[PDB]
């Protein structure tokens, strides 16, 4: 039968009020034969009716069903449950998937810009590393930047749970060894509740 | 099937002919000369003439009479070109898509004498049928009146008729009627007399397929009309069928301060004007303006295009507050915030409109997130050369010179003709702990 | 096309995902002695009215929301003073906020008034075109028979509010709500007994 | 009714010549009523009965869980064989039929970096050591880390993450006392993938 996945909003779109932040609900294997897919959401068990259902996706003869809720920033980062309940008629029952935010004492992240290892320096390209470490909870946004420019060559791990209950990880632009070299000033941002606007910067050059 | 053959035509399908049976016979169509223009333009089976929905253009002196013509149920155009030996176009020999305003062309039909096209809805309609001894155009929805092409192509057919004998059947229209295409009034004009209603006044009538424009009244006159003392409407057609019911349209009435409305009502109280946009439902069908009176001079936003120069908030979200939109909103992370703009020059303001949280048209926003309690303030130093975010964050700079103290979907209230280059907008707390947005700031006066 | 519910005492929640299709459509529904009832969610129904629930017997209620419906909640009618029972029954458990009494976004439908008050017009020789639909036979009803002559009416109608929460759809237009007056025809029989269909009196 | 789950052997167990590499196959929601569970395995669809079944155990009231762990030969991993575990039970319609092996792909050698702390965290009691390990293919990898000859244990290793190129990488992070770190003490990070000589390679990382 339909399975149901509900996803959290990208953390940069609960951090920054440039952004509107979704959390999207998705129905998989919906049969040809039934194809009826009902959506109702809720925010702490109250029902709410401003959602936006995308129409139907053929991902054969299986299609898929989309539920986009936006939310509101402060009722995420108060640890709001958002419940999102799916209804078919190839259902015995309906199928009620609920996400929130982490619930837990906010710890602030500390971020630490690394500059390449010597042995590094050999090759054409080197790593510049960001390590952001003891933030809860494990909602956080890491980007890259240079000259007020975006970096975009760049990967970050998944958080990690640390020892001591917090979490940490690393956040890695690969920039060619010329641009290190030549003393351009590089930005690791890092977006987290935690934070004084949600916002810090730390910078990384030659040294 | 169905619906892929509808867009593919450009199960046995619908429409244009059968599935890539039995071949078309005399039984269908006896002349053999119109039966093979036929087969080379619909397809040689029998289950092609029901389906074929598009153009045949018979051509020739060959062909001497149209019988089979009919079981083109669906064709859309007809056009008889050079038929000279055809004699007889009766309504029984013509598809039933005639009845229904598929296209009917025909010249240099100089052997027709007899062309009856009654009972066939025709909305419009001769020189070349030289040999017409009898027509009969009745039971039609033509427009027949003095100053339309109908009544000069049916003088032509009388004339026709005329040269043989003394067989003119053209009585019992049932005309269509119409929107007008455009209306007269661009400028409208009231006296202060303390209602009016702007699409009875100014945005009304019907018209023929012909554009003749009709009231009741009018309409009247217009089933009185005659053809050599012959009243060619159908004496049973009521106005209510043929006008235009105006059903859906809206009237959007921008004033000089820049606010909308949408109403067709006007109370004439005040000198005001307004400029009026007209909308059927899917399009605006008028434009015109409607001066209260003396007028009013309309004013313009001098806020629009501002430059932010300061904000508690973020710079970049602060400059959405000067775009010519609703769809994006300044927030902080909290119940107050500021933001200082530059309009560039000096000017006269004498109103002011804040457009709250729930005017955004991206995202339905509830009013719960409306700002609840602002001033709009200008800096004091009137002529300061400014070299900033320490002065401009501090309350001793600023003047107030409007207050809002409701959390209005849209706020507008007056100022006392405030000349400013610099001005300050802050927002004092929200309608409830959701933090207060707002989509848009206008400062409205004469450049 | 009814459901009564009567003396379902462990009947603890209603959700518009548990009651029929057919409710959106005027279904009746009538509900009596729904003491254990804690949840009443009839919203997005249509519905027009509250007749057929018994809110007096709703005591155990702690939520409702009979918002987008087709209700109509201004001060002189029945469903206003059904829906203040419903929010006195909530209050007597826990403070009344939005979360809990949602009555908001009614699209109220609207119908041809029953009785039209003048009984005798009179016009000037002005030698004018009046016309009679406009100035004696006009105005719309909700389904509580509150009157609304013209789109100022309307504005007024849409700026009501319970506690201070405007109950009317702000998305909901005049055009919508008003009655078109369609097919409406005027027989004028003059002194001479002689005979007119037209809405139009030139007083000449 | 009963499901079987195959699980892989340790990654540092295949690559390391003290180890002992393990398939392990579990079968879960056995009943009370009908307990035996056999099973067979299989290297290549060759039988082989070195397996080693431990007993059942009670999970939740009369519902069971049955374990079989089957020793592997470095080389049969490595070289990329296939494991088949097959369960047999009363209350099973046919026998349950679950395989694995190695992830294919050509090996890239991974390149192993430690990075000191940042001149910032040295204001905290406790910093951070960091070990780099980038392009390598596949994924399965195993860090370490030691100082003086004995294991440092307070680390912890981020999950392979895929790169740009194609290739792996990941972050090793031991926290130790700034007391140890700025005395000049050596610390080690071991890497153990099947790419290295010897299925390994160590950096070391001490105070400049
Ligand atoms: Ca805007």
């Amino acid at each position: 039968g339909p399975s149901v996945f509900l996803f959290p909003p990208k953390p940069k779109d609960t951090l920054m009020i440039s952004r509107t932040p979704e959390v999207t609900c998705v129905v998989v294997d919906v049969s040809h034969e039934d194809p009826e897919v009902k959506f109702n959401w809720y925010v702490d068990g109250v029902e709410v009716h401003n959602a936006k259902t995308k129409p139907r996706e053929e991902q054969n003869s299986t299609y898929r069903v989309v539920s986009v809720l936006t939310v509101l920033h402060q009722d995420w980062l108060n640890g709001k449950e958002y419940k999102c309940k799916v209804s078919n008629k190839a259902l015995p029952a309906p199928i009620e998937k609920t996400i929130s935010k982490a619930k837990g004492q906010p710890r602030e992240p500390q971020v630490y810009t690394l500059p390449p290892s010597r042995e590094e320096m050999t090759k054409n390209q080197v790593s510049l590393t960001c390590l952001v470490k003891g933030f809860y909870p494990s909602d956080i946004a890491v980007e890259w930047a240079s000259n007020g420019q975006p970096e975009n060559n760049y990967k970050t791990t998944p958080p990690v749970l640390d020892s001591d209950g917090s979490f940490f990880l690393y956040s890695k632009l690969t920039v060619d060894k010329s641009r290190w070299q030549q003393g351009n000033v590089f930005s690791c941002s890092v977006m987290h509740e935690a934070l004084h606007n949600h916002y810090t910067q730390k910078s990384l050059s030659l040294s | 099937i169905n619906s892929d053959w509808n867009q593919y035509q450009n199960w046995q399908p619908s429409t244009g002919g059968l599935k890539a049976y039995d071949v078309i016979d005399q039984k269908d169509i006896p002349d053999p000369a119109l039966r093979e223009q036929i087969i080379q333009q619909v397809g040689q089976y029998k289950g092609d003439l029901e389906r074929y929905n598009k153009t045949l253009v018979l051509t020739g002196d060959k062909i001497q009479n149209l019988k089979g013509l009919e079981k083109l149920s669906k064709l859309q155009k007809l056009e008889l070109r050079q038929l000279s030996n055809v004699k007889e176009i009766t309504p029984e020999l013509l598809p039933e898509s005639m009845k229904k305003d598929a296209e009917l062309v025909m010249v240099g039909m100089t052997g027709l004498e007899k062309l009856n096209l009654s009972g066939l809805n025709r909305q419009t309609l001769v020189n070349s049928i030289t040999h017409l001894t009898s027509f009969d155009i009745s039971h039609n929805s033509l427009d027949l009146s003095e100053k339309s092409e109908d009544r000069k192509l049916l003088m032509t057919l009388m004339e026709q008729v005329s040269n043989h004998q003394k067989n003119t059947a053209f009585e019992n229209q049932k005309p269509k009627g119409y929107y007008p295409q455009t209306y007269d009034t661009k400028e409208g004009h009231y006296d202060v007399d303390n209602e009016h209603d702007i699409l009875t006044d100014f945005v009304f009538g019907t018209v023929t397929k012909r554009n003749t424009f009709i009231d009741e009244e009018a309409f009247a006159i217009y089933k009185e009309g005659a053809v050599d003392g012959r009243q060619y409407v159908s004496k049973d057609y009521t106005y209510e069928a043929f006008r235009k019911d105006y059903k859906g349209y809206k009237v959007h009435l921008t004033a000089s301060n820049l606010g909308e409305t949408v109403t067709s009502k006007v109370t004439a109280t005040t000198d005001e004007t307004y400029l009026v946009d007209v909308s059927d439902g899917e399009k605006v069908v008028h434009h015109m303006k409607l001066n209260i009176g003396s007028g009013a001079i309309m004013m313009e936003n001098l806020a629009k295009g501002a430059k932010v120069i300061g904000t508690s908030g973020d710079f970049e979200q602060a400059k959405k507050i000067f775009d010519g939109e609703k769809s994006d909103r300044f927030f902080t992370w909290g119940q107050t915030n500021w933001i200082a703009f530059d309009l560039g020059e000096i000017n006269l303001a004498k109103e002011w409109r804040l457009f709250n949280a729930e005017t955004n048209t991206e995202i339905k926003t509830d009013s719960s997130l409306n700002v609840a309690k602002g001033r709009l303030q200008i800096l004091k130093d009137t002529t300061i050369d400014l070299e900033r975010k320490e002065y401009l964050s501090n309350d001793e700079n600023w003047t107030d010179v409007a207050q809002m103290d409701d959390a209005k979907a849209i706020f507008n209230s007056k100022l006392s003709n405030v000349l400013s280059r610099y001005w300050r907008f802050c927002v004092d707390g929200g309608a409830s702990s959701y933090y207060p947005q707002y989509t848009e700031l206008q400062i409205l006066g004469q450049r | 096309q009814k459901l009564e519910l009567r003396q379902l005492s462990n009947v603890k929640e209603i959700t518009p995902e548990l009651l029929p299709e057919s409710m959106k459509k005027d279904a009746e529904l009538v509900m009596v002695g729904m003491t254990g009832l804690e949840k009443l969610n009839l919203s997005g129904l249509n519905r027009q009215t509250l007749d057929g629930i018994d809110v007096n017997s709703i005591t155990h209620l702690t939520s409702f929301d009979i918002s987008h419906n087709s209700l109509d909640l201004s001060e002189k009618s029945e469903d206003r003073k059904l829906l203040m029972t419903l929010m006195e029954q909530v209050s007597n458990h826990q403070k009344i906020t939005v979360k809990n009494t949602a009555f908001e976004n009614q699209k109220p439908k609207g119908y041809y008034p029953q009785t039209y008050d003048t009984k005798e017009g009179h016009y000037d020789v002005d030698n004018a075109e009046h016309d009679i639909l406009t100035d004696f036979v006009f105005g719309t009803v909700t389904k509580r028979n509150t009157f609304i002559g013209d789109e100022e009416a309307f504005a007024i109608y849409k700026e009501g509010a319970v506690d201070g929460r405007q109950y009317v759809s702000k998305d909901y237009t005049y055009e919508a709500f008003r009655k078109d007056y369609k097919g409406y025809k005027v027989h004028l029989t003059a002194s001479n007994l002689g005979e007119t269909v037209t809405s139009k009196v030139t007083a000449t």
